[PDB]
RNA sequence: GGAACUUUACCAGAUCCGGACAGGAUGAGGAUUGACAGAUUGAGUGUUCUUUCUCGAUUCCCUGAAUGGUGGUGCAUGGCCGCUUAUGGUCGGUGGAGUGAUUUGUUUGGUUGAUUCCGUCAACGGACGAGAUCCAAGCUGCCCAGUAGAAUUCAGAAUUGCCCAUAGGAUAGCGCAUUCGGUCGAAUUCUUCUCUGCGGGAUUCCUUUGUAUUUGCACAAGGUGAAAUUUUGGGCAACAGCAGGUCUGUGAUGCUCCUCAAUGUUCUGGGCGACACGCGCACUACAAUGUCAGUGAGAACAAGAAAAACGACUCGAACCUACUUGAUCAAAAGAGUGGGGAAACCCCGGAAUCACAUAGACCCACUUGGGACCGAGGAUUGCAAUUAUUGGUCGCGCAACGAGGAAUGUCUCGUAGGCGCAGCUCAUCAAACUGUGCCGAUUACGUCCCU
């Protein structure tokens, strides 16, 4: 033998990490946006958040169950033993996943780099995010490379709490220059429900109550 | 006797040549602290997703 | 290891391709690849259905996916229809992937 | 008598709590005899390792922490009736292991 | 990036195709694969020949294009990191001012580490950065312990009073005397110590026959207190950039180079370690605030074993360690018997700096300092130890070095310095790094002379 506890949550921690990478690259296109496990004795449950659950589906299910069998399969489940569930995004404009290859999709579409960013801004800050901030860089218009940063609203940088209020995600485009990298953070609204939002108030906001 | 040749070393499976990064495959620089065997770039790129955090 | 893949052992990979309609196998070429097929389980070397899946995807056959020193190769409708054919199979055969 | 040991374990402090807080109610409920909850020493694995892919700059260190956290509640039930007390859904990344004491 | 092989990218050779696919030849009257023996050979390597067997349609033969590459180009790139830059910096909107580039905002004054605040004001309103947030450490509440302990009862066992040493000082005690974690005793009672999820606690809070004071923002001493100023130490850290580094992390990547006697891949052997020398960092010293020999008391972070495989039939073994033997005679070994998945075994974690009124040896000398170089024996890790792998033993010590020129690094409190220990690299090997605890100061708490 029995793993002692830190080898078996170095062991779950590797294997959410594959997980995440196989379901990274396999459903790129799909607007994949995160996944969870939970575990018991009788199977392992796995949810995964995407923005087209019909392509992550398939027709009766034919692609979930594909990524079914390769997860089976990789990592030896028996049968009945590994279920998945798809699951969609209440709001895709808050989601850094999900947008950041909404913006590669476009890049790879020969669109403007300004077209293309300013359309993710508009949708984003349109959800309710409180700031948005993309930019683009590597090989933009000729041989030199340049970086380019759009922005909108709010956005904090320092400190521990912008891991919990800034969503973040960066991919890489590949294009006949050659590579282009692509980061979107969201700056998420705080809100009382832990969905989409910390739901604490932020670090150094303070609110004095309005006296009856 | 060419297949008996063929990675005749690799297949004694000690030192350097027989570990590898778990994610790239690569032979360098690989931690093997918790049995993790991750190499060092690789464990900075997906140690947010295995669990550590940067505190302090 | 030999790339020389014996037909009987093609044929055991191709009918648990069918069957399943997805083979993840680590990329390591002094490795064994391990399946099962209707009870039991036969043995494959990985270089040797490397060599199998690169066959059929670069006749455009499989869809192949590779993370974390892994394949992944899921049959496409043509590759369903190819081992079909190659298996001997009924047309009302189908991979695990879409029976009902 | 038979003394059964559940043992809670994650990584997430607030996870492990709730487990804990909803075993320890739902074990009063059944009025079972309750030894703990114990909170064993919680142990951090540390990883250290150069920021840089390359070997250039100044030599800056990127110091990787992991906190397990591990509870230990004692029971004096029967098997089906921690069975019972067990029976729940538990937040993710939460272990709970079931052992009888000698 | 502590390279024996591998790693490895370099050198001398020798294999394999890991050239998919397509098109065209041959082709079950056989496309092809693999081989015993004897030669070739570094090879008891079918790599090639002689010789035939073997497998059967997977290949092979030719053209194209693919593939792989620690091949190039970091001056084509992504990502990451470093640096400018540890300081207090940065940007719109609308309004004002300029033909404009631009400017105001963003400020003369005081204050703050702070573009931190208070005032002032052609601005007003905001957004970052700073602060706040976060993680540890110090004090503390609740909760909790058959993985932490304590106290008290009985029961067992031990010392027990006259004693003053080889010369024997100083240092508490003067209703019930102490001690025994194997006494591998048995029961009650508890959380003081330990463990810890969420809390509490500190903020210029209180004072000043202080400073400064129209005010305000504040400062200095002293209280309170575990803690008295960003509590302490970290992490994070804007906007602009640099032709800084990385194509030697990746199935990151454009172009280009090689591609079947290959720059792919594997195997064998060398090299990355070579030494008239120069330079940067570290270790050990030059001794008596010492070296030996003995004895005592005594930490904290931490690590520990395996599979879709091997045997039994889910379990065992790998990893760490304790105890015992080896031992009717060195170390290092070698062996058993247990334990530990790690608050459970190691473990009451006997670290050494340190201490010793140890009545110990040495006595100022390159000397019992120093331990570099080198010689013989033996053991261990490994498939392989020669170019000593690494310990252990006896020798060498006559190798310099007796405190180091010009120059130069780091540092303000549990800090410098000194001392070890663990992790990490790791089959074996630490003078490295990342942490940890132990003994613990001098000096200043200032300035803009130098940078
Ligand atoms: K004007
Ligand atoms: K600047
Ligand atoms: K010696
Ligand atoms: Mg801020
Ligand atoms: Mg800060
Ligand atoms: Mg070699
Ligand atoms: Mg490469
Ligand atoms: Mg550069
Ligand atoms: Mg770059
Ligand atoms: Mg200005
Ligand atoms: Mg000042
Ligand atoms: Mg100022
Ligand atoms: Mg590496
Ligand atoms: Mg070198
Ligand atoms: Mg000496
Ligand atoms: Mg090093
Ligand atoms: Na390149």
């Amino acid at each position: 033998g029995p793993l002692s506890k830190k080898r078996m949550i170095i062991r779950d921690g590797v294997f959410y990490a594959e997980l995440f990478e196989f379901l990274k690259r396999e459903l790129a296109e799909e607007g994949f946006s995160g996944v969870s496990y939970h575990v018991t004795t009788l199977r392992t449950e796995i949810v995964i958040k995407a923005t087209k659950t019909r392509e992550v589906l398939g027709v009766n299910g034919r692609r979930i169950r594909e990524l079914t069998a390769c997860i089976q399969q990789r990592f030896n489940y028996k049968e009945g033993k590994l279920q998945l569930y798809v699951e969609r995004v209440e709001v895709r404009g808050l989601s850094a996943m999900a947008q950041v290859e909404s913006l590669r999709f476009k890049l790879l579409s020969n669109l403007q780099v300004r077209r293309a960013a300013m359309g993710i801004i508009r949708y984003v800050m349109e959800s309710g995010a409180k700031g948005c901030e993309v930019t683009v860089g590597g090989k933009i218009k000729g041989q030199r490379a340049k970086s380019m940063t759009f922005r909108d609203g709010y956005m904090i940088k320092s400190g521990t709490a912008h891991k919990s209020f800034v969503d973040s995600a960066c991919r890489h485009c590949y294009m006949r220059a050659g590579c282009i990298g692509v980061k979107v953070k969201i700056m998420l609204p705080g809100d009382s429900t832990g969905r989409n939002g910390p739901s604490e108030p932020l670090p150094d906001v303070i609110t004095v109550i309005e006296p009856k | 006797g060419h297949l008996d040749q063929w990675r005749s070393r690799q297949k004694i499976g000690m030192g350097k040549g027989a570990r590898c990064c778990v994610i790239c495959s690569n032979q360098k620089a690989l931690i093997r602290k918790y049995e993790l065997n991750v190499c060092r770039q690789c464990f900075r790129e997906n140690a947010e997703h295995i669990g550590f955090t940067k505190l302090r | 290891m030999s790339t020389y893949v014996p037909k009987p052992s093609r044929d055991n990979v191709y009918r648990f391709f069918f069957t399943e309609g997805v083979i993840a196998c680590k990329k390591d070429r002094m490795g064994t690849w391990t399946g099962t097929l209707g009870g039991n389980t036969f043995t494959v070397p990985c270089i040797q259905v490397m060599q199998l899946m690169r066959s059929l995807k670069s006749r455009n056959l499989i869809k192949e996916q590779y993370a974390w020193r892994h394949y992944y190769w899921t049959l496409n409708d043509e590759g369903i229809a190819y081992m079909r054919s190659y298996l001997h199979l009924a047309p009302s055969a189908m991979p695990n992937t879409q029976k009902p | 008598g038979q003394t059964v040991r559940l043992t809670i374990t994650s990584r997430n402090a607030k996870a492990v709590e709730s487990v804990t807080s909803q075993l320890l109610t739902r074990a009063r409920d059944e009025k079972v005899t309750i030894h703990g909850p114990v909170r064993l020493p919680t142990r951090t694995l540390k990883i250290t390792t150069r920021k840089t892919p390359c070997g250039n700059g100044t030599n800056t260190w990127d110091t990787f922490e992991l906190k397990i956290y591990k509870r230990i509640i004692d029971l004096h039930a029967p098997t089906e009736q921690v069975k019972k007390i067990t029976s729940f859904t538990m937040e993710s990344g939460v272990d709970v292991s079931i052992t009888i004491l000698d």
